[PDB]
């Protein structure tokens, strides 16, 4: 789950960290209103999307009049702004913050996840701000300190105090970067987080750190105990469907391709998909069937593959479960039936009366075929189309 | 034949659930060892025909168990692992899905430091045919044989072991590793079981994309296997930066890619297979 | 603003109201599961939409097994529920509440809201637990009992005590009663709320007092004080476009008839339905243009009104304004033309150059007439159909 | 002639502002006395020509003004109609719309208490023909003449200006309440400062759905106003619990309907009038 700026921002000021002061604003009025709370000008506006580079798709403006905030409200409200990290779609817009323009003297980057490799959160500092971090890294790796925090103790003030010098700031800078460091690394541990990352973490020309930009990851399989959270999840920013499929138990993902895959099993799932691309076909989703195939779920697997125009056949294929590969082809006529099914559909099963089940399928008359293993019902699905 | 046999005793915490029940029930009939099993609140009383008790300790006397699979919530999963490791269990089986990540990253520091093994979270599975099985899976496609697999997802290995089996040659033992970003024992602690072992010819790896396992797995190969590994990687039609159901099958910021996963595990001198299809045929050259 | 029953005995939960134990479940599995955090059972199954009444339409069972429970789930996550206080549409079940099920002694009411012709927030309690209130007020006045809060000295004992000993309770059953008194009477004030209804406040077998059952409503020109209810608000049980029109300053309802109206003000507005409804035609909605009749403004509000197929007319009447009467008569062509209008529109205006903005649209030619005066506009289009 | 006339000297706060100085520039030009207005951290500067002010006081004290017009944000009207009430001023006129209920019920109470007057808050308006105008309000479609009108719509207002203007009638003052649900002043507040008038011969009464103020008036009408009033109530074609446009015209489970004000304004002795479009029409009939 992700999170937005200014509910990141929200965070911040809770543990103490500094931020610039600003109002999340949901209509143009309420964002104009907002010039004269804040303080004189000028002022940034940016738009509330989940994802990044909002910077360079003009979804981050700097103005210098109560209009020129109005104007870009009205401009963006309600339309989806497409950055490098979206889809053609885009991420809709429906807040937009205004807070206050900062005198910018260098831009840092400090930022933290869990490194699956060393087993341990991880923070990262660099010199390098205002940039993809993910550039910098292959570009010039040499430039990206870390630390690790020991799951024994908690994250101690001299690993704070580390970045802060190999970063080559000195004085109070050092103080502050270390409260920071503290404190973000405080948050990570108890809201249960996956990941941060303050970019550009800003030195006023006053000389003081504020963080003037925030993307917040949080641990799924954590929300259960972490109720505030729970509660800050937009889901206008991820894909309907997506979350229409977990009431069901279906883990769901859309590609673009043309044939549908509906498989039981995460690995197969991703393993059919590649043996579809590998005889010339294009996998147009992956879908996990999760608790055995009963004849509702199969039907609404069918109801999301299909809501997509471009599939022009589908692909199913059960391996073991916990029902009878008998009432699985009995459920999939059944679904074919109740949904109004209009491409191909190739069924592969494997276990018990999977002999039989296959038969029932060529023998009920619509448009289904019982292929003999995995190659095989490849190159059939791939050839219908 | 690795970690379990025949002489294994097993206890089950969560025992008294629906699928701690549905799955032991299984394990007994393919004749597992399974002792009785564990359940605050109602120790003193039997189950499928089974003792269960209020601790792991009182269980971990009164029969002497070695191993321990957990069918436990995730809520409240990591009070149970760890309660296992401290009444000394020496080999932690856990199927529950759903752990917090900065739980196990705790559990696994344990984990070490105490010297005990587990194998999961997140749907693992654990089978040496005809002698024994503490997992989910279906127990007639296994023919006891000479083959070793070792796999992140569970399903795909269904897939290779019954191509083992119609080919002839049988498995040695299976093992499901789990699907979350940091499991108890990965790749190279299974790797290892194995070499060392007699009833195993040769090893079928099983991985995907996301993390690391498989590229550090490579490296330990060329180095310290003697034995002949087929390899398959699953996952290459997978977009950037979304989760493929399991909690970590995700390519975050390019790296863990389905493509490097296999080169590197190449350069090994390992034999890949680009279909899992075509795994029986690889392991015929050998 | 409403909140839904969840969200209301979390609240409670701060404050330490006493309500049963229970977890808000997202999907059949997470339901299934929390049958033994909470204990051995029976357990109680709730949808949760912000209407009431759940009750009599199979929304609230007292089940007995964990598939039971599961089963229950499965039936209506992603499912609309329809009770007494919905339309025929009904509102969505994202989310099923399981508690645990509490022995049931005597159903009492407690409630609050903002009374206007006092001017003071007003709690009530009743013997009559279970049932609306409005029936018990028209039909048996004599058995809700009232309290105002006085704004120089908040809530007192007193109070409490009084509805305590009126409602017949005794013991230390008065103490708790006073408890939760002044429990709900502080989060009203400092949650910013306006309305308050524990329906049913139980007495248990074990003789002790319990919340099963919580309406909050939060005052939305409160919310920019209020930020963590800012927060749970659920767009998913509102009428999707009333939200789309507040982005840019439109007031919407829809109604169920043939005739759209545009108008400016909320007074003429009504008004203006009203005079429909008088020469025999049937208003379809009440929409209200905030800001003066830009181009853009006039155009969304069309695309709103016209979102309704059993539209057959549309009615736009402006009087005054911020806007030179050409101008909007230039917007309202373009916004025709633009979004493919097919129906016949009645402009009517009054105020500057009015009557050269009238001509400008009788010259334009497509389907617009320009009316004289109210009661001829109102003809024009109830003709129109 | 009510509340306001040509020796009405008037401060404006918030009048730095947009909204501020678009209307004050306005009743500037229809020549009312605006001598000044408020904006803290501003004090010491001319504005439309006028002087702005630090305070409430300094301005009441250097200019002895005795009513202020506000335009200032919701989140701190509050503090600023409270600031008024503590310098002395004896007239305030709120436009300000989204009040935090809680906020005006509390302000309601010191607005009594210390006989201080308010009319507001939410889009109202006050106009005196020819001689005052504080408001919103477009002041050509007046005449000054004999009809007095209360509102809680302030467009529906204009509507019944026009037709008495139409009529040859004249207004003699004209009073829009406000539309929140708990305003400063209600309708028989006003009722009695016309009847103790000269200038106003007869009265139009306009109201909409939601609330009761509209029923007392009528209970009050009856008992104790002898002149005549024509009434006009908005909101039949309106559905049950939903808020139309202001923050008070809500039907709160079966309370206030559209019918019930006509009916008890009918039983009080006034000529209701179903059509805003015969409200001259019926006063013709006096
Ligand atoms: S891996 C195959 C495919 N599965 C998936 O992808 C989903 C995997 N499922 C899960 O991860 C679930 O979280 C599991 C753990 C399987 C649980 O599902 P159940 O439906 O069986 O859970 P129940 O609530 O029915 O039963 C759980 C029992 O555990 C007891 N318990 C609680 N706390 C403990 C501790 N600390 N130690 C031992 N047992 C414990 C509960 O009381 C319950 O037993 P009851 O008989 O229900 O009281
Ligand atoms: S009623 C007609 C139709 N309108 C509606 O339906 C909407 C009504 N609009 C509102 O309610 C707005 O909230 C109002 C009050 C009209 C304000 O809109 P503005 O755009 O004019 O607001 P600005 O921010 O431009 O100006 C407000 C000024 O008020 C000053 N101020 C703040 N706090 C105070 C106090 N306590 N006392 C006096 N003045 C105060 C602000 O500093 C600001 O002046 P600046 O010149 O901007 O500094
Ligand atoms: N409050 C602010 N004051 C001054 N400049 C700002 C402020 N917020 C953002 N910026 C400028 O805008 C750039 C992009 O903003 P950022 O929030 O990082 O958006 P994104 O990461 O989506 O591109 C910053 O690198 C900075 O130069
Ligand atoms: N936790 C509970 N334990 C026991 N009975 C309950 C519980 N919750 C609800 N009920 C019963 O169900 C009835 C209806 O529940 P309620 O929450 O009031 O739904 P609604 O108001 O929508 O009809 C209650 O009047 C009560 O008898
Ligand atoms: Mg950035
Ligand atoms: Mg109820």
């Amino acid at each position: 789950m992700n999170l937005h700026e200014y509910q990141a921002k929200q965070l911040f000021a809770r543990y103490g960290l500094p931020a610039p002061v600003g109002y999340a604003c949901t209509t143009p009025r309420e964002a104009e209103e907002a010039a004269s709370k804040i303080g004189a000008g000028p002022w940034v506006v940016k738009c509330q999307v989940h994802a990044g580079g909002r910077g360079k798709a003009g979804g981050v403006k700097v103005v210098n009049s109560k209009e020129d905030i109005r104007a870009f409200a009205e401009n963006w409200l309600g339309k989806r702004l497409v950055t490098y990290q979206t889809d053609a779609n885009g991420q809709p817009v429906n807040q937009i913050l205004v807070e206050a323009a900062t005198d910018i003297a260098k831009e840092l980057y400090l930022g933290a996840v869990v490194d699956r490799s060393s087993r341990r959160v991880v923070f990262m500092a660099s010199t390098e701000g205002g940039v993809e971090i993910e550039k910098v890294a292959e570009e010039t790796p040499h430039l990206i300190h870390k630390v690790a925090l020991d799951p024994l103790t908690g994250p101690m003030p001299y690993q704070g105090r580390e970045l802060a010098f190999k970063l080559g700031l000195e004085g109070k800078l050092v103080q502050q970067f270390t409260k920071i460091f503290m404190g973000l690394a405080t948050i990570f541990l108890e809201r249960d987080l996956a990941l941060i990352e303050i970019n550009p973490l800003v030195i006023t020309k006053q000389g003081d750190l504020i963080c003037l930009d925030g993307k917040l990851g949080a641990d799924g399989n954590a929300l259960f105990r972490q109720p505030d959270l729970r509660e800050m999840r937009d889901q206008s920013q991820e894909d309907p469907r997506e979350a229409q499929a977990a009431q069901w138990e279906l883990n769901y993902v859309a590609l673009d391709g043309n044939i549908g895959c509906m498989v039981n099993g995460a690995g197969l799932a991703m393993g059919t998909m590649d043996i579809v691309k590998l005889h010339g076909g294009e996998p147009a989703n992956f879908l996990d069937v999760g608790g055995g195939a009963t004849k509702e779920r199969v039907t609404e697997a069918f109801k999301i593959i299909l809501s997509d125009d471009k599939v022009k056949a589908v692909l199913v294929n059960i391996f073991g479960g916990i029902v009878r590969c008998d009432l699985i082809a009995d459920g999939i006529i059944g679904a074919v039936a109740e949904v109004g099914v209009n491409v191909p559909v190739v069924v592969r099963l494997e276990g018990n009366n999977a002999e039989l089940g296959a038969k029932k399928l060529a023998d009920s008359g619509l448009n289904i075929i019982a292929a003999k293993g995995l190659t095989d019902a490849a190159q059939q699905v791939v050839a219908a189309v | 034949s690795i970690l379990i046999d025949k002489n294994t005793k097993v206890i089950c915490q969560g025992f008294t659930g629906s699928q701690g029940t549905f799955h032991s029930e299984q394990a007994i009939a393919y004749g597992t060892k399974m002792v009785g099993g564990v359940t605050p609140g109602k120790g003193g009383t039997t189950h499928l025909g089974l003792p269960v008790f209020n601790t792991v300790r009182e269980a971990v006397a009164a029969t002497g168990a070695t191993a321990s699979v957990i069918y436990v919530p995730a809520p409240f999963c990591k009070d149970s692992i760890l309660e296992a490791i401290d009444a000394g269990i020496k080999l932690i089986i856990t199927i529950t899905e759903g752990i917090p990540t900065l739980d196990m990253l705790t559990v696994k520091v344990k984990l070490d430091e105490a010297g005990v093994r587990m194998i999961g979270p997140n749907c693992p599975g654990v089978i040496t045919p005809g002698e024994c099985k503490i997992g989910i899976q279906p127990g007639h496609i296994h023919k006891p044989g000479k083959v070793g697999i070792v796999s992140r997802s569970g399903t795909l290995t269904y897939e290779a072991v019954k191509q083992t089996t119609d080919y002839g040659f049988g498995q040695s033992t299976c093992v499901g590793i789990g699907g979350d970003p940091i499991p108890g024992s990965n790749f190279i602690d299974i790797l290892e079981m194995f070499e060392k072992d007699p009833q195993t010819e040769a090893i079928v790896m099983i991985g995907e994309i996301g993390g690391s396992a498989e590229e550090e797995a490579a490296a330990y190969i060329k180095e310290h296997v003697t034995k002949p590994v087929v390899g398959y990687i699953a996952g290459v039609t997978a977009p950037k930066g979304k989760r493929m159901g399991h909690a970590g099958a995700i390519i975050a910021g390019g790296k863990g890619t389905a493509d490097e996963k296999f080169a590197a595990l190449e350069a090994a001198g390992v034999k890949t297979v680009r279909s899992l299809a075509d795994i029986g045929e690889a392991l015929k050259t050998v």
